[PDB]
């Protein structure tokens, strides 16, 4: 009888668990249109499509990106991938599956490192594609 | 391996590198594994520059030469076992260091076919 | 890395120069004096790290003035004066000069008879201890290029 | 005698009530053009018509968005919803009821979790119509 | 997950080889003391959930040292020096280096006597206790596939 | 509507089998008690409303440690150990699991006794007590459409 | 078992060792076209190219940048540098190194002093090339 | 051993040294044009050239900057100026000393006060030419 | 040997003294053109004019403004004003009289009130031309 | 089939020109035009068409960095003997399917860039073209 708590999240990405994950968001955001229609005073407007955007939060423990894209973004040829993103808080009322597909990162962190600060990595990516597993 | 011209070229890079190794770091340079890497660094650096000017074929590599740095490292009575290849890696080796590098060349034409059909 | 008990003694030095008044560093010490008296101590330091092997600090030193005998607050107006003259912008330690950020001052009564409180801040860059193993130079160097 | 609190707010979408509801909020925004008469220094305007702008905030207890939109948007049909608001405070004056019509959501959330958070869920919309109902 | 009793063995074992001065644990053994003992003690742990199997946690730990005999308060102020010397960027306790994130010291008097309070901050990640069922791999998978 | 009783009672049973030393509610039973007692309070509940129906609810809970014989300390340091063990991210009152935010624990001396002072926080929502009248279904609908 | 600290970071530029270095920051920004697809709702994505970009900061301890490029500047020659970056927690799983090559500066801070503050350069840079040396 | 401190700083403007000042900064801004080459998926750039950008801020002591430029100004002539910065730390390693030429003030306030408030002056500019003497 | 503070300001305006005033402020803003000279790598600027600004802070105690422009304003007829500013802190080294001519304000405050709250007037305006009177 | 990374991107593009490979090229193109005559038929509202002949057009952009045109062309056009010449272009992006490579014959150039330069702008040269002929090599 809680709302779900971002403590017990977990991600799959290239079909390997994430450990160390901070926080992951996704979103799909439509494009519209805007219509004027003769003897309507409201403004109207038509659906066009839609863009997908978000983003990883990651503690610094391994150089996971690098391997992901570094050799394979300099030779011209983009890759594409697969994530799962799974919520399931047991006082909450269920469980709650998305698989988000066709992923292209945004960019590459070579190092970013400050003085007495512990590393975090955060990497934009936007998709294409989605599916329901187990929606409450 | 037989022929003149890649026999050659191979000779000529490895001339021309040893220089920038002799005139810098040969008895100046302590031999630890930050060094090694700046040595390495350049080296590729340099290479690229030969890539560039279509010298020699793209993709060369260059990294420190595991099999030499094992065999040395057997033969000063170090043990290998239960050793991890970064351990291995970066351990120190004296006064000598193990470098491979890999590259390609291309040779030129000298027998064509050519069919005609009337 | 520098020792605070060189700071604290260079400070006491310059104390017993500039004036004629006894200087204690226990309180055991200034009990027994029949008057007028000195008390220095090292108040507080804070250490954080700036760099891989230097640390930041700052040091706050108070300097207290004690008027046993009776009808002794004028002097402790003038002794304000005084140590406002003997440390301006930096103090030397170990041929190191040490920068002064900022003065602070209060008059207040400590049980029942006022005293006067003189403290300033230190801040200054150290560097940490560390152990580095040597190395020989590179003597020979063997690079094989295949293919 | 108060003003009324947000406290007492109820939300009703799509003909369901919606028990988990923290802001509802829904605004007209006039198209004005300036106009400038001849022999007059202040300049006047033209109204031309409106824009119908909300958004509502829940938290995450159940995939109501989901369900919604999800699979209607992907094969290129947009559906259109219903929503009801009634804010009725015991020590106020009375109850005010507004029906908002027409409405199509600009985004949908997939998923947006964070390590000791509780999620929450805000969703913008454009609106056409309205009635007024009980008001004051 | 590192325990607690550990830490502070290792820093008292540091403490007794460094030093000749006695080291307590209880406050009635300091009583006791005749003169210039030690005093150990964790003041405070705070612990937060970074992921979902570990947590952040960082630890205050304070020494104190105090002197019975009259006039050793020179004797604190090298000790301080000691002290900074011992601790500076970590510790090894099971294995494992701890970072030493900032150094904090004072020197104040409790009751009638003046004392030194030498403290450090340390931080680290450390994971939870759970419990994994266990399942046994695929034999056997059927799919139909209809129309 | 969750008891606060049943969370005290709960937690009494999880330290009274992790354990073999007293658990005491009241301060009259710690004073009599002849050697390394517990106590444990509810230390402060805020309630704030969320919802039209519901409530967000902060618990703070503390458990302490008052050991009565001499050179009992390091048992202080071993009790914080297994009372890290015992309470990690949850736990179960009457068929609900409950999230545990954050963790405080402190060794600070009570009169002239050290204690150890662990705490930790409750988070979770509840349900308001309301009252609703019951209505019987439509089974007449009238409309008279004019003009 | 520790997230990397910036506190174990090291730098090394034009081949020399920087004692002073407060943080380091090297990035890859990829380009990135939209590109709608007949019968596809979602917006797709075509990889071009990518732009690479830093930044140095520094305690102001010597005149380390106006020798490197202050009298080359004037004259209208532009110079290179290459830069080595290892980040080495003893707690953490290993040690990473990367090579930042063709490295070019943005600007040269001449003077930049306030009363009671101590001074620091901070010194955006572009850069085209990159090697992983041992990678986690 | 010390990095700089600013409370050392001193100042020349115009052959005169300036006894009230707070604060001083100069830069060096280059011009870069992006150029992509083929065959090369990082884009490099081209230097065209800088721009010098600084600032001064001193209390309100005296009219030194309308005795500077305010009578010119008018008669549409504008003047130059030559700096010279010393920042001179005890404690630091050594002397920097910078000379900075051919400098056109942006802007001359005539009054700025408030009650309550103590006044200060911030007076940027623009440069072309600049010299080193005893750098680091 | 203070710096002045402006609790001793005072100024006049349209002949008449100003009892209750805030703060006042004179800025005069140059124009700039950049020009890039052969052979020159830095870029150097040509100056061609200023523009005046300033505002004056004062508190709602009576309608100057009102009375100063309100009915002209609306008939098409816009006045100017001259203003004169005096700041003499007995600790300072001297007095500064400065005239600002030829001003013309850039709006008018009809009424502006809030609960629990004094009010303030603040009138931005323009200017052209200046007069020294006892520099310092 | 049809994927968004199978557009062929220009940065891989590449050029030859008279047997010299030109490493700063910014653009490549040619095209052919039609000439097409209107025919009216009798008893048909539709107008037709009848093929007559091609142009083909084109041109070349480059960065400044050398005097190539200039060594190619500017003391034999001065003499009155006019020059012809060969270009390759190939296209090969590594995501796509293949490459396209394609020989431009009987190139002759319709101007002379001798200078053209500007304080703070770089440098570059646009050279418009005709040819006749064609061949090709490896297309998808």
């Amino acid at each position: 009888r809680n709302v779900m708590s971002g403590t017990w999240g977990e991600l799959w990405l290239d079909g390997n668990k994430v450990a160390e994950v901070k926080k992951f968001q996704a979103k799909m955001e439509f494009t519209k249109e805007d219509i004027i229609i003769a003897g309507q005073m409201g403004t109207d407007t038509k659906y066009m499509g839609y863009k997908g955007k978000g983003s990883i939060t990651l503690y610094h423990v391994s150089s996971r990106m690098h391997k992901l894209i570094g050799e394979k973004i300099k030779r011209g040829s983009e890759p594409r991938f697969v994530a799962i993103s799974k919520l399931n808080d047991p006082d909450s009322y269920g469980a709650e599956r998305i698989a988000v597909k066709n992923i292209a990162f945004d960019d590459l962190t070579l190092a970013d490192w400050e003085v007495g600060v512990k590393g975090e990595i955060e990497a934009p990516f936007t998709f294409t594609e989605y599916d329901f597993l187990d929606i409450i | 391996f037989q022929k003149i011209k890649i026999v050659d070229t191979l000779d000529i890079i490895h001339s021309d590198i040893r220089k920038v190794i002799i005139d810098d770091y040969i008895g100046k340079v302590t031999n630890s594994y930050d060094n090694k890497c700046l040595l390495i660094v350049a080296i590729k650096s340099y290479l690229e520059e030969l890539e560039k000017s279509a010298l020699i074929e793209s993709d060369s590599t260059v990294e420190i030469d595991f099999e030499a740095q094992k065999s040395y490292l057997k033969s000063k009575g170090v043990d290998l076992s239960y050793m991890t290849l970064q351990e291995i890696k970066e351990a120190n080796t004296g006064s000598k260091v193990f470098l491979k590098a890999k590259i390609k060349v291309l040779d030129a034409m000298e027998d064509i076919d050519l069919s005609i059909e009337i | 890395m520098l020792k605070y008990k060189e700071i604290l003694e260079t400070i006491i030095e310059i104390l017993k120069k500039n004036f004629t008044e006894s200087i204690f560093i226990d309180d055991e010490s200034v009990q027994g004096s029949e008057g007028s008296c000195f008390f220095v101590s090292i108040l507080s330091v804070i250490c954080t790290p700036v760099m891989l092997n230097t640390n930041n600090k700052d040091i706050v030193i108070s300097i207290k003035y004690l008027p046993k005998p009776q009808s002794k607050s004028i002097r402790m107006y003038e002794i304000s004066d005084e140590l406002n003259k003997l440390f301006n912008r930096n103090i030397k330690v170990t041929d190191r000069k040490l920068n002064i950020t900022k003065l602070e001052q209060s008059i207040k009564k400590e049980e029942s008879i006022y005293v006067l409180n003189f403290t300033f801040t230190l801040n200054y860059l150290d560097s940490v201890y560390e152990e580095d193993v040597v190395y020989e130079n590179m003597k020979e160097i063997n690079l094989n290029l295949g293919e």
